[PDB]
């Protein structure tokens, strides 16, 4: 790749500069180059990878939702025919988004997941795999839609099984995994009851484990707990 | 909008 | 170019969709394609062109300023040597920014300016030419720096001469030109007194012409007038 | 920060 000539440490340094500059596309390219050096990522490096791509795809998804809403309104009764342009441009953004998801899933499959043996790395990468299949599911409408959804489910479920066995209920990765899998249930899998049950159980078990934590860890865990509570308030 | 992380 | 096969009207439609989706890079590419159809732009189309590139280069410039600040701190007494990475990444962002400026200046030179005969188009394009030379001047450090600065000055000055002869003092393009030329004087040309005098004279002459305007035009002019006042408050 | 438009 275009980052093949740059030192791993320089790629990591530049990813941190890109984060400070809010240059998330650059950040993602630097972190892809770092992954492709073939060495495992540290905890801090995993966070840089996930933040870079979360922001890139987050912008693409927000744009896709704007265009999809315009497209739906254009297909309602009484709407003037405006030609193929809205569909074409929504498709353009969609294809670019799918390309980024495929890139992330490829990094996870080659070879981040197979080399990740500690719970904190394996659950992290499997959460990412569920997230990026979920983003593919948000835009899917074809023969493969159910298989994309099941790929997201399968990755989240493996991550959940490991997280419950190997991490405390307050672990931020375990909490964030549960938050996102609950959203998957609510809005992808048409399972709002499962979404609500998962969010509630995760919140309650984390509450009961807060007493073991330092002040700094307590702050870290309660932040994601508030997101679980926010979703429960929205859904109930 | 619902939260993911 | 890659937009050569798309209808002019479809490029304009997609630029408007890109604006709604905050996809400014796409917006700029669509509007470059529209310009390259060779027909003059309407007033609304000129605004789409300027907004697209203003946002693209605005993000690049903000990132450049972040990285430049880090680079300066790294070159102070007592700072640990962190290698070439900060300079390299600042240079990368700088080169990309310069490329966008060169693209805009090329569109203006081929052939938007030479075909623009009405004051509202000619002043608009010359303001843009001054703006994009000014952005080149913000990052310039070489033998050509003074010539880049004088290119910005020359474009702004021609726009100013036309605007004073052909537009009312409340015209938003005339006001925005004056705002930006005043900033050029303040922070590029080391002429704060000229910057302040231009901002004050422009504001006072616009105030005296507000009485001729409809409610809608009054709102449009007073908005940029407040920016002139904001700068005067900052500078005095 | 000073304003341009
Ligand atoms: C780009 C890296 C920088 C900015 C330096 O760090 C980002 C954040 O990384 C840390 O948190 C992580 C973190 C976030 C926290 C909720 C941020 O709220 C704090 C102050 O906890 C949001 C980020 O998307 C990230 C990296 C992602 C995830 C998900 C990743 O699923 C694959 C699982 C939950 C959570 C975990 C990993 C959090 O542990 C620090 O703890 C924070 O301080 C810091 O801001
Ligand atoms: C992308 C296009 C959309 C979003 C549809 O329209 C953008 C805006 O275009 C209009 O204003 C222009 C305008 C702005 C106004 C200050 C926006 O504040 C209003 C409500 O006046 C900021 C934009 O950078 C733009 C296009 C640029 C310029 C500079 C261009 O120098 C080459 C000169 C001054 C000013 C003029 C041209 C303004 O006339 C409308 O009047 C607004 O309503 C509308 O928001
Ligand atoms: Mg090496
Ligand atoms: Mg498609
Ligand atoms: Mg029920
Ligand atoms: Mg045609
Ligand atoms: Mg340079
Ligand atoms: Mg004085």
């Amino acid at each position: 790749g275009a980052m093949g000539s740059m030192e791993r440490a320089s790629l990591i340094q530049k990813a941190k500069l890109a984060e400070q500059a809010e240059r998330y596309e650059d950040m993602a390219a630097f972190m892809k180059g770092a992954v492709e050096k073939g060495e495992e990522l540290s905890c801090e490096e995993r966070n840089l990878l996930s933040v870079a791509y979360k922001n890139v795809v987050g912008g693409q998804r927000a744009a896709w939702r704007v265009l999809s809403s315009i497209e739906q309104k254009s297909n309602e009764e009484g709407s003037e025919e405006k030609g193929p342009e809205v569909r074409e441009y929504r498709e353009k953004v969609e294809t670019e988004l799918q390309g980024v998801c495929d890139t992330v899933l490829g990094l996870l499959d080659s070879h981040l997941i197979k080399e990740a043996g500690d719970a904190e790395s394996r659950v992290f990468y499997l959460k990412m795999k569920g997230d990026y299949y979920r983003y593919l599911a948000e835009v899917a409408t074809g023969d493969d839609k159910k298989r994309i959804i099941d790929s997201a489910r399968s990755a989240y479920q493996e991550a959940m099984d490991i997280s419950k066995k190997e991490m405390p209920p307050t672990n931020p990765i375990r909490l964030g995994l549960a938050l996102n899998f609950s959203v998957f249930h609510y809005e992808i899998a048409n399972s709002p009851e499962e979404a609500i049950s998962l969010a509630k159980t995760t919140f309650d078990e984390a509450m009961a484990d807060l007493h073991t934590l330092s002040e700094d860890s307590y702050k870290d865990s309660t932040l994601i707990m508030q997101l679980l509570r926010d979703n429960l308030t929205l859904w109930t | 909008r619902r939260a993911t992380v």
